[PDB]
Formats: structure tokens, C-alpha cells, sequence
């Protein structure tokens, strides 16, 4: 069934795909460095309290690229879900940047930086409560774009 | 979280059109996955009937196409599916189901179902059925002839369900009239008889017939 | 495409291993399924992808295959496991299911209790008499009943029930059900159903005379 | 044998994808390179300098490289093995070099920071190795774009 | 299996202007297209593929669009430099058919050719053959007129013309034109002349030489 | 920088086999891309003649497909090609070509070609050309150029003064005389004040006969 006008719509989707599995990636990088190295560079293991505030701008940095790709996103079926996570993305970029107060300085605490960007402990009060469904809108977007693929491909085998 | 449930009449005339209702929760149709309607008649296996995607491309079988539509209500989060010109062949428990790609990204597999409802294809009315005693003549068996009743399901049990242990009931049997009917025995000691009495209760909703049955020898 | 999956009847023990084999008409590559049924349950998907297991199903169900022959296995059969069991292919619709195959669990053989029971006096004045044999906790499955009338071998005039196997014991009970018209069932006096079980060294007949206490 | 060609697309598909995670994850690396070595979050631009403190920020780099080594081990594909190992190790290299220069590797100078996680340095001695496995992942990416078109090729041919 | 049809054939706008080439699939190609620029003795450069997509390198003056089986190539602010010929390509399946081509002439002002004339060498002589060269240089539009004129008999049919491609820089053209004879006819004559018909000249110029 | 370099003889003699080899450097055919031939006979269009990948899938033009052969020496890192049974009609400039996705994940287009090379299919033998000046005459600009002469086959290279001599140069078309053979000029014009001072010479090639020839060209005396 119109074999070649099929290989584009599966071509299309796959580069949408991509695209969103690409900011998926970068979320996957801000939680590695919450939970594996917040706190803690030694010749054994790859304990230092009380310094994160390098840590906490480098997955500031994470979180601006997330949005720069997520404004290149252009798909006018998955329209409705990207500009769910677009907004996400701005509260989440917004609120570590509102509050200076105890992101914007060398010795952020390890109680704050769990507080910010790890989304596993219970306090969530300035930070990762936005990544949270900001994770959670992508989530949204990744399973749409792979929807898309299959429906492609399911086009394929149609009687 | 997902949960899906069927809905609508279970009794259509031949040649009527079947009508039947999904409803989802934990779960949006509008947002994703397809949602499909599967049948299996009595005794016999599954077989597809059709499948929507939130977009508008819909599916249906090829045996079917000609008697099948499905619509969707995204503002109710429901789903329908009508069948026109029914035969005794129609009659079977109909399932709403989700398809999920899984861990994969083709095909989708169907993960989620209903409890499903039963659809009798028959010119037969609703009837009531007329509950006679078998009475028992160290282990005695007594039981209770369900019969002449229409549609399918009857619940029995056994002393408002106080006796449990030891009860079977037999699946039903289309008898050559159109009606179904059914047995369920229980054995118990001999002794027993003459000093506990033996009631069984039988229930069938779609005539809203209750029905109390002493079993005494 | 058909699915013409093999057996269509299984009979294991729990801890044995059984093997079931879907074959497919034309080429289905992976995209076939597994589902577990239960009397009265919605079927339960249990490996897709023609080898994945889904979320929650243990490690004692596998599948393999590609293309055309599949093979689901059930190395260490739990009690829980015996159900019905169907293969599915999802590479186009309609999505064509395998007529199943159900495994019900073997045990030792027991023989049948049988009983008789004669029409009820209130069903009597409605014009109809019913007998009903019953055939409690038995195995295996397969028993002859047969319906004689003043030892007359009576046929098209009977209906049989059997149970899905025990949860508790693994038994089967089946009934079967003389009706006659009131006029055919008081011109005879003896009614006996007679029981070939292979737990029986010879047939099991029980008896009443109409009329008689 | 539509059925054949469609496994062959998806296949080859996921494969594109694991590897992009790995091909994303180094662009993550890359950015905390070039926006955040010595730095702290401001109010009007979102980031101002601050020097001489990053021994967090070479923490937090550490982990995605041992997380892009866990990627490219899961990685199983019998016609992109070459690549794929290739990449393994100078995964495997790069991480040992990090954990090698402990010594002046909290708060590590902005010269040693960019000296060995940033790409466009003229030293590089603590970045090397960022570069043969950026390159090492740009080899195995196109290899898996290909591999994709050449499956979707079959799909229009006589 | 599927045929590319160009047009037009042949183009010549003036610089600045706006042109446009349409390529037309007997069926439906997606945006599998591809747009090349051929500069006379080089190899096919490319400037938009997926029948929208600018190449990189490609000045932004070059656009395609189009899906299915209409296709449209369009360059504005027509350079000098543009002189080429421009092909289509689909690219769906093998073999990934070309267009038949367009060739694209640039507009120019008129420009009067300088005229030369050649006398045969002492070399060529004493081999038998005698050829007179005469160079028309840096002229537009190409129409031109050169006969010869030996001992004032016009030629016919000895005399053959060869002309070079558009200018890249000055879109000007240069025409020879080789009288070819004998030794033994060459010099039973006195005077050759060249005479050069062209729209930049008022009348026609005459280049001649005598055999001393 | 990514570079291809087509090579082979230039003449063939009819019901013979065409043989050309293709030399890829700045890239590797065995890590990927696809790599094709093209052809282009004089003055028409272009024609795809084959393809292939590293992995050994190969695809012909159906309509060359009995006579054409790509072979592939990934040790070498050249590719080859060979048509046999060839007439006229095979008589074209030759491009080897690779393919790459772009930007894009599908279809591969052609974004990096070789200069090409020309093989004439024709049963006439190699003959060098003859080398005549086109002196200037004594009358500003003056003009002076080279007289390449009956020489098959195609083509002939021309350079004056060993390349330091670009600006004013044409070097006019072939031209097929009736002899079979082909003729050609280069001309270039320059100041009149140079004549008498500034030597000028005109470097002919053609390598079917490997001809190198030197000509100076003066004013006549």
C-alpha cells in the first residue's frame, strides 16, 4: 500500500522520535548526577559533604539545552503534548534560577542539592518537584512520537 | 490502574443490531494506544472484531466489515461498538481491550481487557426458571434442577451461603427449546438429614426472579 | 493467515514440563503472542514478542520462534498455571487467535460416586418428569453414561454437565438429565443409568421403580 | 515478506536509539563543558562566572561517563560489534583517566577543568579521550543512521 | 519505471532576474528529488535535496519545492556564475533517474568581439596543410557571422567553428573559426581576409593578411 | 577533505571491455556510504550504472545489468568497474560517486564525485597531435595562441608557461575534422608591450599517446 509515500511518513516520525528521545537523554543525565554524584573523584569508587554548587550550575546548563531543543520541535500532530513539556521545561529552568538564594553559591548542601535536581527524597520543596512532571511531560511526548512510529509501520502490513 | 468495562443489553433479536459500551479508567483514549473489541463465543476461541486509534483510523474485521461500526465519545472517555443483523453466531462474551507497544516499538499487544459481557443471540423471551428439589434417598447428595429459564447467567448457592463445602454446579445446557437449564448438587452426611435443612438459593437477574428452595427427603 | 496451534488438550502434573506449538500459515517473523485464560477471566498476556516475557509473568514461561514455528514452555508446572492457553499473531489484523490448547492437571485415578435422582412430584404436575444421574469427584474426565428404561438404551432424549476440574482435589462431576413427558415416563417402572469409568472394574448402574417410596 | 522488511526498520531502529542515548548523553557532558565550568546560577542571565570551584562538577561529569559505559555495554548488535567495542573502550579508557588524575582533579581550577572535560582545549592532558569517544560514538551513530536507511531502502526497490 | 520530464530546455535571463525549472515524476516520488548544477567540464555539484533542503555551501538564492510529482526549482537574483545546466534527480528506488537538463544562459549587455586573424606557420606548411585561424574574443549574444574571404571568393565548406562556454565572470563567449587547404592551394592566392558579422558591430570588421 | 579519483584507459575498441577503478581518499567505502558510477555521454544526461555497500549488497541500472560489474578491493580502499560487449553508445565521461544521508535518514544522494574520466569506444588507433603556432601579428592588446592538430582520441590538455599563464587564456572545444581526427586551439591575448620581451609557451598533453610537447610562440620574422 502506496509503499513509497509510506517510507516517509516511517522516516518522518523516526526523526521526531529521535528528537524527543534526545531531551529524554539529558533528563536521564540530570538524575545520574542526582543520585550517583551528588556529595561524593577518588582512586577507589570512581564521601565529601556540603559541595555541590559546580554540580548544581552544570545541570542548570542541562536544563537550558533541554528547552533549546524542545523549541526546535516542530510537529503539527504532536502539537498539543510539546507544548506541554515546553512550559514544564520553563517553570523547572525558572525556579532554580527565581531563588538565587541557595542554588547560586559554592557550598550548596547536600540537603538542598538532593532538594533541587533528585527527585527520590521526600524534600522536593524548591527544585525537583518541577522536574518531576517535567520527566513526567516527556514521558507523555516520548510514548505519543512512539505511537506515531508504529502506526507507520503498522501501515506497512495493512490488507 | 487501567481498568475497562463493557456495558449494554444482552439479549438482541436475529437480525437486531447489538449495542454495546466501554468505559475506561486510569486511562485517556483521546491520549494514545489503540483500544479494540474481541470476541469469544461460548466453548470457542477469540476472535478480533475491530480497533481505534485517538487520530480516527479504525479497523475492523474482514469477516464483519460490512455489520460492524465503531464510534468513539473522547469527551466521555468511552468507546461504543454496534453490530447489525445478528445470527445466533453473534452470540458470544464480548471484551473491550487496550493494545500497548510494550518494551517494543511494532507491533502493539493487547494488555488490557474488561471482565466482559455476555450476548445472546435468540428469538426466545426472558423467562424465570422453575426450581424442583432432588431429594436425597454415610454420604447422601441433594441438589436443585434449575430449569426452563432464559438467558444465561443463574446464580445458585447453597443456605444463603452458609454450605459451600462440597457444592457443584453444573454448567448450563441449551435445552431444544431455547431455554437453558442447570443442577447444582451438594453431598453431605447422611446423618445431617432431618436435623440441618437444605435451601437453594437461586438467583437470575435478567428476569428478576429470587428464588428459595427447601430440599427435604 | 491461520494459527493451527498443538495440543489441543495437555494433561501434566505439577512440577512437570510441558511444550506447546503454534504454527503459522505464511510468516509471522516475532510478532506473536501468548495468553492464559481462566474459566469466567478475561485472557491474561503472558509473553510477546514471540520470547518477552510481560511485567509480573516468572521466569518458568519462555517462547521462542520466528516466523512461521513457536513454541511456549512451562518448565516446572505450578498449580496455578493449569488454564487454557492461546497463541496470537499481532504482524496484521485481524489478528488471528490459535484455537487454544487447555492443560488440566493429571492425578491418580478416582471412580465416580454415582447417584440417581427421580423427577419431583411439583415438576410431575407440570408434565414433565426429569431424572438426573450424578457423577461426583471422579478422574479421569472421560465416562460413559448411558440412560435405560425398563433396560431399554434410551437416545436423543439426554443432556450431560461436567465441571471444570477441582481447584482442591482435581475431580470432575458430571450429571446427565432424562426428560421425559409425563405420559412417556409413567408408562415404564424401571429407570437406571449406567456408569463405565476406567476407576470401575465394570460398569455402576443405579436404579429406582416409579412410583416406589 | 513486508512482514520481514518491517522487523529489519524497527530493529534497526532501536539500535539508532540506544545509541543516540549515548550520542545525547555526551552532548550533556559537552554542554556542562562549555556553559558551567566555573559557575553558579544568577538572577537576570541564569549563570555568572565563578572561579576555581568545579571539583563537583567533574563529579557530576564522572557518573554519565560510567553511565555511557553501562549504554555501550548493553549494547548487543552482531553487525555493529566493531563499532561497538570500539567505543567500549575509549569509554573505558576515558573514565579510568579521570580516576588516574586525582590529584588536582572539590573545587578544581577552570585551567584543569577545561583541561580535561572540555573538547576544544589546546592542552588536554587530564579531553583526549573525550574527543575518541565523541568521535568513536560520531562512527558508531552514522553506522546505525545507515543501517536504518539501508532497511527502509529495501521497502522501494524492483 | 518512473521518467523525469524538465522544463524548459534551454533559459537565458539576465542578472537579477527570477527564474524557474519544473520537473515532473510520471508518479508520485515524495520529496526524494534532488537538484544538481553542472559547470561545463565538471562534475554535477548539488544544491537542494529532499526537494526542499539547501545544501550547505548553497547560497540561500536557490530554492526547490514541491511533493509527489510537481517539482520547481527556482533561482533568484540571477548571478553571472549561474551559467550551467541544472538536472533533477529522483531518488526513491534505483536507478535514480535524471532529468534530461536545462541549460541556463545568462543574459549580458551587448559586447563587440576583438578580431584576429592567423596566418598558417613555416612548421605546418611544408606538411601539406595550411590552416588560417580567425578569433572572435569576448563578444555576446553568441550570434555571429564569420566568412572567408580568399582573394575577396567567398568559402564555403572548408571552414569549421568552434565556440567556447559562457564566461563564468564577464557571461561573454570567444569563437575561432579554421579555414583549412592545401600547401599547393594555399599558395595560389594572395590576400585572406576574415569578416565578422555581429548585432555590437555597426558594420561588418575585416581582419586580413597577404602571404609577405 | 573527502576526494575520489577516477582512472583507466581512455580508449576502447568496440565489442571490448570497459575497465575503470575508482581511488577513495579522505574516506574509508568499508565504514559506509554507498558508492556508485555514473555516466554521462558528450553534450546528453546522466546515467546511474551501479552501486554498492560495505555490507555486499549490489545494484545495477536494469538496463546495463547483463554487461556492467562492480568489484570492491576494501584492502585498497578502491572500487572498480566493468563493462563489456560496449558500442558507441558507451562512449560517455565516467563519474564514480558517493552517497550519503545528509541531514536526512533516507533515500542516499549524491554529494561527492569524482573529476571523470572519458572513454571513446571506437575501433581507430592513438595518434598524437601536431603542435603549431598561432603567431601574433606585428600590428594595446595582441593575441597569440597554439594550433593542436589531427590527435585521437579526446581529450588534450593545454597550459601556457608551465601554469603561470591563466588570465586571458581559451582553450576552444574539440573539434571532430572529417579525418576522424580532432583539432583544437588555445589562444590568450596579452599587452603588446610584451611582445619581443616575455616568452610564451604553450604545453600540450595527451596522455592516450603520451605526448608532452613544448611549443614557443613568437612574433614571425
Amino acid at each position: 500500500p502506496n509503499l513509497t509515500e509510506i517510507s516517509k511518513k516511517i522516516t518522518d516520525s523516526n526523526a521526531v522520535l529521535l528528537a524527543v528521545k534526545e531531551v529524554e537523554a539529558l533528563l536521564s543525565s540530570i538524575d545520574e548526577i542526582a543520585a550517583k554524584a551528588i556529595g561524593k573523584i577518588h582512586q577507589n569508587n570512581g564521601t565529601e559533604n556540603n559541595h555541590n554548587g559546580s554540580l548544581l550550575a552544570g545541570a542548570y546548563a542541562i536544563s537550558t539545552l533541554i528547552k533549546q531543543k524542545l523549541d526546535g520541535l516542530k510537529n503539527e500532530g504532536l502539537k498539543e503534548k510539546i507544548d506541554a513539556a515546553k512550559k514544564c521545561s520553563e517553570t523547572f529552568t525558572n525556579k532554580l534560577k527565581e531563588k538565587h538564594t541557595d542554588l547560586g553559591k559554592e557550598g550548596v548542601t547536600d540537603a538542598d542539592a538532593k532538594e533541587a535536581i533528585l527527585k527520590t527524597n521526600g524534600t522536593k520543596t524548591k527544585g525537583a518537584e518541577e522536574l518531576g512532571k517535567l520527566f513526567e511531560s516527556v514521558e507523555v511526548l516520548s510514548k505519543a512520537a512512539k505511537e506515531m512510529l508504529a502506526n507507520s509501520v503498522k501501515e506497512l502490513t495493512s490488507p | 490502574q487501567v481498568q475497562l468495562q463493557e456495558s449494554g443489553p444482552g439479549l438482541v433479536k436475529p437480525s437486531g443490531t447489538l449495542s454495546l459500551t466501554c468505559t475506561v479508567s486510569g486511562a485517556s483514549i483521546s491520549v494514545g494506544n489503540w483500544w479494540s473489541w474481541v470476541r469469544q463465543p461460548p466453548g470457542k476461541g477469540l476472535e478480533w472484531i475491530g480497533e481505534f486509534y485517538h487520530s480516527g483510523k479504525t479497523n475492523y474485521n474482514p469477516s464483519l466489515k460490512s455489520r460492524v461500526t465503531i464510534s468513539v465519545d473522547k469527551s466521555k472517555n468511552q468507546f461504543s461498538l454496534k453490530l447489525s443483523s445478528v445470527t445466533a453466531a453473534d452470540t458470544a462474551v464480548y471484551y473491550c481491550a487496550r493494545s500497548d507497544l510494550l518494551t517494543g516499538y511494532f507491533p502493539y499487544y493487547f494488555d488490557y481487557w474488561g471482565q466482559g459481557t455476555l450476548v445472546t443471540v435468540s428469538s426466545a423471551s426472558t423467562k424465570g426458571p422453575s426450581v424442583f428439589p432432588l431429594a436425597p434417598s454415610g454420604t447422601a447428595a441433594l441438589g436443585c434442577l434449575v430449569k426452563d429459564y432464559f438467558p444465561e447467567p443463574v446464580t445458585v448457592s447453597w443456605n444463603s451461603g452458609a454450605l459451600t463445602s462440597g457444592v457443584h454446579t453444573f454448567p448450563a445446557v441449551l435445552q431444544s427449546s431455547g431455554l437453558y437449564s442447570l443442577s447444582s448438587v451438594v453431598t453431605v452426611p447422611s446423618s445431617s438429614l432431618g436435623t440441618q435443612t437444605y435451601i437453594c438459593n437461586v438467583n437470575h437477574k435478567p428476569s428478576n426472579t429470587k428464588v428459595d428452595k427447601r430440599v427435604e427427603p | 493467515i491461520q494459527l493451527t496451534q498443538s495440543p489441543s488438550f495437555l494433561s501434566a502434573s505439577v512440577g512437570d514440563r510441558v511444550t506447546i506449538t503454534c504454527r503459522a500459515s505464511q510468516g509471522i517473523s516475532s510478532y506473536l503472542a501468548w495468553y492464559q485464560q481462566k474459566p469466567g477471566k478475561a485472557p491474561k498476556l503472558l509473553i510477546y514478542a514471540a520470547s518477552t516475557l510481560q511485567s509480573g509473568v516468572p521466569s518458568r514461561f519462555s517462547g521462542s520462534g520466528s516466523g512461521t514455528e513457536f513454541t511456549l514452555t512451562i518448565s516446572s508446572l505450578q498449580p496455578e498455571d493449569f488454564a487454557t492457553y492461546y497463541c496470537q499473531r499481532l504482524n496484521s489484523y485481524p489478528y488471528t487467535f490459535g484455537q487454544g490448547t487447555k492443560l488440566e492437571i493429571k492425578r491418580t485415578v478416582a471412580a465416580p460416586s454415582v447417584f440417581i435422582f427421580p423427577p419431583s412430584d411439583e415438576q410431575l404436575k407440570s408434565g414433565t418428569a426429569s431424572v438426573v444421574c450424578l457423577l461426583n469427584n471422579f478422574y479421569p474426565r472421560e465416562a460413559k453414561v448411558q440412560w435405560k428404561v425398563d433396560n431399554a438404551l434410551q437416545s436423543g432424549n439426554s443432556q450431560e454437565s461436567v465441571t471444570e476440574q477441582d481447584s482442591k482435589d482435581s475431580t470432575y462431576s458430571l450429571s446427565s438429565t432424562l426428560t421425559l413427558s409425563k405420559a412417556d415416563y409413567e408408562k415404564h417402572k424401571v429407570y437406571a443409568c449406567e456408569v463405565t469409568h476406567q476407576g470401575l472394574s465394570s460398569p455402576v448402574t443405579k436404579s429406582f421403580n416409579r412410583g416406589e417410596c
